[PDB]
């Protein structure tokens, strides 16, 4: 019913945008922490590795740290970030 | 993954 903008937990409705700085889908947030959309969620949201934003529902989150400077998230070596699995609010894909 | 690890 309402969009979460921080303190994401499973069940939350979230706004997901194709970020220009990272060339990757991220959750819109006022938090200083990075929340990336997990690559496995792209087909559930009708996205491709090019829609600009989508609403999603949080199913899972995983706290991660970059081990390589050159990675899929374009974050510096050692950056920590969450990876978030999401699905559409009401469509089974 | 070699790119990142779970903390
Ligand atoms: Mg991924």
């Amino acid at each position: 019913e309402k969009i979460a903008i921080r303190d994401f937990q499973v069940g939350d409705l979230v706004l997901i945008i194709l970020d220009e700085r990272h060339d990757n889908y991220v959750l819109f947030t006022v938090s200083p922490t990075l929340y990336f959309l997990h690559s496995e969620s792209l087909p559930a949201l009708d996205l491709k590795p090019r829609r600009p934003w989508v609403l999603g529902k949080v199913m899972e989150k995983e706290y991660c740290q970059a081990k390589k400077a050159q990675n899929r998230f374009k974050v510096p070596l050692g950056t920590k970030f969450y990876r978030v699995k999401a699905v559409s609010w009401n469509k089974k894909v | 993954s070699s790119e990142f690890e779970v903390v």
